[PDB]
RNA sequence: GUGAACAGCCUCUAGUUGAUAGAAUAAUGUAGAUAAGGGAAGUCGGCAAAAUAGAUCCGUAACUUCGGGAUAAGGAUUGGCUCUAAGGGUCGGCGAUCAACUU
RNA sequence: AGCUUAUCACCCCGGAAUUGGUUUAUCCGGAGAUGGGGUCUUAUGGCUGGAAGAGGCCAGCACCUUUGCUGGCUCCGGUGC
RNA sequence: UUCAAAUGAGAACUUUGAAGACUGAAGUGGGGAAAGGUUCCACGUCAACAGCAGUUGGACGUGGGUUAGUCGAUCCUAAGA
């Protein structure tokens, strides 16, 4: 198997993300062999509140995962503002900008 | 002002040309105090002069055409505009089919499952032509091999 | 308001010429995002501490 | 432009599907054009002609490669349906209705299948000559 | 050029260090006829051979 | 630059009178594809080659570096 | 990338954005382009322009120093999409496996 | 730099017509082929040393510096007129 | 070709950024030979020159800069002197 880590302290502590809406979306976008709806046994997407977690027997990466991670913030509009970046392998973490005052 | 130097400074430092690099536009002061690579690095690495990404050159179309290519496509007399020679050289394709059929009777030879007398004359008619591929060379071989064992 | 984005993304990216400029290294004013979460429907009262 | 101006000129003007419908219809209009005595003047000298796309090859291989076209095929599609006389431009206007749906139901019991009748017979006639 | 010979180099340094305008400490002497230098040259003006 | 198997030439080398500077090197890598292990280099500057000694073990090269002499200067990482 | 192609057209890296500017849109010019019907009546003279043009197939005269003429000439076609067949290598005492564009 | 690696070429055994071996291209063989074993040039490639400590890609952390220092990754392949 | 800002007494022409285009690997690229000779780079800087302009410049004034046992000459001989 394969395990990837996503911490989601950050954005929301400050309050403009909820890591079950992600998590809700992970969940149904992930693909295997196709199309949505094929998650039998081999992927288990996992919240906590301050980390999500997903394990996987089947074919999945990193950089897939930061591309539907990606893809939920810019639906919920915060790709301007928060990036999805890793501090060891397979374990990644959201992070805002450097934006100063 | 002037950055003309601080820009080609920037540039190879950062090891790329001066179209990629990227003076912010509000620290002119402190980039017109720079008049060295040490001090250009400075401000490479707290974010006042920066990398400017590839401008992309995609291949989707390119793979997506080839595509369909394989699949038989987009092959037709309008797209074909040189000649079947130029296209494919008959001398490449009959290097191909002759490495092909001596392979064969050499490999049919070590094997057992014929002689050497049979090889030498079947060697001289793919030399020649009249066995236009593997099929036909072993089509032939059974021929030879059950009349052969008839007689 | 999808055509809106469509028409503002069209004058934003110019993305044959020159590869849009990476986030990372960019930085942000304060207010901008007050405004933009504001209309997103958030509250900044843990990001004023900051 | 160039083009339409120097290829649909009324002296380059071809003949007009209405009547190679008509000359398609019958019997002896088919023959008569197989037949085509010897004219010094015509690009096959008479023989080789056809009728669909109405035209003159030089011989029978050339009326050959152009069966086995997509330029013949072009113009067998075309004439399968009714031909769009002026009784179709103006019964669509409200103009002689009745007229056009006597034609109409006229081509469909009759005048369609003798056509097509013909057509196979010339197609057999032509694949077993060639 | 740029495989030069010494006597080449040595010309091209006297040419150097002639190539200047004229002191001005100079203009300020009793009976001072000279006013610029004539002898004075350029590389695109004039060729030295 | 060349490469030694033997110890015995190693530690001549070493007393060769000659050599002034050593340095040991330590590396992680990975066996055939499977596991962590830490491989050593001794190397030992002569005065017209540079002479190195690959060692797998830990347990013999740290040994090695006991019995090395003692006026050699040594360089660690 | 197209394509036979270091051709022509577009693009990546790198480089440049230099050549006095602004407002109107008369004639005459310079550089191009289109034109009904007729088609060399023009003109010293078909000058110039137009037309043809690539690739597959059929077919190709006199004459000939027998080597050519010859792409002679003259004719049928060319898109897209979905398919079929054929054209190979490595291992196993016919199969397993792998792969390219050529028709 | 060390070890190893090749077409041609050469050596030992043996003695060939039912002539055989063989190049895309037809040449070679009793002046000794095919076959079996072996020798050589080491251009060229492979492994190791050089050499990861370098360089590259990221993540940070001081923020008072006109040089401030740490952590991770740097892997395995495929194909051709 | 255009927009804003900066500089400046003054900006169609300078600098930065934001756009739009061009050369399109037989280049408007990166390097060299002959020739040139400091034109290279920096700091000041506009009287004359850059067929308009000019705060800019291959201009003007002042400085800095070219490190070899391994690259070359040097050596050998060629036609020849
Ligand atoms: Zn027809």
């Amino acid at each position: 198997a394969k395990t990837f880590t996503v911490d989601v302290s950050s954005p929301t502590e400050n309050g403009v993300f909820d890591p079950a809406s992600y998590a809700k979306y992970l969940i149904d976008h992930i693909k295997v062999e196709g199309a949505v709806g094929n998650l039998g046994n081999a992927v288990t997407v996992t919240e906590d509140g301050t980390v999500v977690t997903v394990v996987s027997t089947a074919k999945f990466s990193g950089k897939y995962l930061k591309y539907l991670t990606k893809k939920y913030l810019k639906k919920n509009q915060l790709r301007d503002w928060i990036r999805f970046v890793s501090t060891k392998t397979n374990e990644y973490r959201l992070a805002f900008y450097q934006v100063t005052p | 002002a002037n950055l003309r130097t601080q820009k080609r400074l920037a540039a190879s430092v950062v090891g790329v040309g001066k179209r990629k690099v990227w003076l912010d536009p509000n620290e002119t002061s402190e980039i017109a105090q720079a008049n060295s690579r040490n001090a250009i690095r400075k401000l490479v690495k707290n974010g006042t002069i920066v990398k400017k990404a590839v401008t992309v050159h995609s291949k989707s179309r390119t793979r997506a055409h080839a595509q369909s290519k394989r699949e038989g496509r987009h092959s037709g007399y309008g797209k074909r505009k040189g000649t079947r020679e130029a296209r494919l050289p008959s001398q490449v394709v009959w290097i191909r089919r002759l490495r092909v059929l001596r392979r064969l009777l050499a490999k049919y030879r070590d094997a057992g499952k014929i002689d050497k007398h049979l090889y030498h004359v079947l060697y001289k008619e793919s030399k020649g032509n009249a066995f236009k591929h593997k099929r036909a060379l072993v089509e032939h071989i059974i021929q030879a091999k059950a009349d052969a064992q008839r007689e | 308001r999808q055509k809106t984005m469509i028409a503002e993304a069209r004058n934003r990216k110019s993305l044959k010429n020159k590869a849009i400029m990476p986030r990372s290294k960019l930085t942000k004013s304060f207010g901008k995002m007050e405004e933009h979460m504001s209309t997103l429907g958030h509250d900044m009262s843990a990001l004023q501490d900051k | 432009g160039r083009y339409s101006v120097k290829r649909y000129k009324t002296k380059r003007r071809t003949r007009d599907l209405d009547l190679i419908y008509n000359d398609l219809s019958t019997k002896e209009s088919v023959q008569k054009l197989l037949n085509q005595p010897l004219d010094e003047t015509k690009p096959g000298l008479g023989q080789h002609y056809c009728i669909h796309c109405a035209k003159y090859m030089e011989t029978a291989i050339a009326l050959k490669t152009h069966l086995k076209g997509k330029v013949h095929k072009r113009r067998v599609k075309e004439l399968r349906g009714v031909p769009y006389t002026q009784e179709v431009s103006d019964a669509a206007a409200g103009y002689n209705l009745n007229k056009f749906l006597n034609r109409v139901q006229e081509i469909t019991q009759s005048v369609g299948p003798e056509k097509e009748s013909n057509e196979a017979l010339l197609k057999e006639h032509l694949d077993s000559t060639l | 050029a740029a495989q030069k010979s010494f006597r080449i180099k040595q010309k091209m340094a006297k040419a150097k260090k002639q190539n200047r305008p004229l002191p001005q400490w100079i203009r300020l002497r009793t009976n001072n006829t000279i006013r610029y230098n004539a002898k004075r040259r350029n590389w695109r003006r004039t060729k030295m051979n | 630059a060349r490469e030694i198997t033997d110890i015995k030439q190693f530690l001549e080398l070493t007393r060769r009178a000659d050599v002034k500077t050593a340095t040991v090197k330590i590396n992680k890598k990975l066996n055939k594809a499977g596991k962590p292990f830490r491989q050593t280099k001794f190397k030992v500057r002569g005065s017209s080659s540079l002479y190195t000694l690959v060692i797998n073990d830990a347990g013999k090269a740290k040994k090695l570096i006991q019995s090395l002499p003692p006026t050699l200067k040594v360089n660690r990482l």
